[PDB]
């Protein structure tokens, strides 16, 4: 259940969904489950170096996460 | 030559340039933002103008181009 996830939980989620590249930024900023599910795009933008493509991809992945849940 | 969602960044650029020569200028912009096929289909006018810095004109033209190939996804619009 994502709301239970810690920082490590978020890293692995990012890993198995081919977003390995962003794990370390996510860790450094201590993005655990709770914060994950709170994230807006405005928040996601600087976490990915102000890059729209990755930002949208991550936003989509989280949205999908929120679906089966 | 392929599903839009399977496009590389360069192939996205190729699409936009060959349909509108006026957008060739925005090549490097797409590269910076790493807009491949999947990213392209996920775009919206908001993200374009807010975060990619595109003007109304270009943004509209790009919205149109995406609309031609994004299937039954919602039409992008300003």
């Amino acid at each position: 259940m994502p709301d239970t996830w810690n920082v490590y939980d978020v890293s692995q989620f990012l890993r198995v969904n081919d977003c390995t590249a962003h794990c370390d930024t996510f860790s450094r900023n201590k993005i655990d489950g709770k914060r994950l599910l709170q994230l807006t795009k405005d928040d996601i933008m600087p976490l990915l170096g102000m890059k729209v493509g990755p930002a949208l991809k991550i936003s989509d992945l989280i949205a999908q996460l929120k679906c089966k849940v | 030559d392929s599903m839009p969602i399977d496009w590389t960044i360069e192939e996205v650029i190729q699409y936009i340039e060959s349909n509108d020569n006026s957008l060739a200028v925005h090549g490097d912009l797409f590269r910076k933002h790493e807009i491949d096929g999947k990213a392209l289909l996920l775009l919206n006018s908001e993200m374009m103008m807010k975060y990619m810095g595109l003007k109304e004109g270009p943004a509209e033209k790009i919205c149109n181009l995406v609309n031609k190939v994004n299937g039954r996804r919602n039409n992008l619009a300003l």
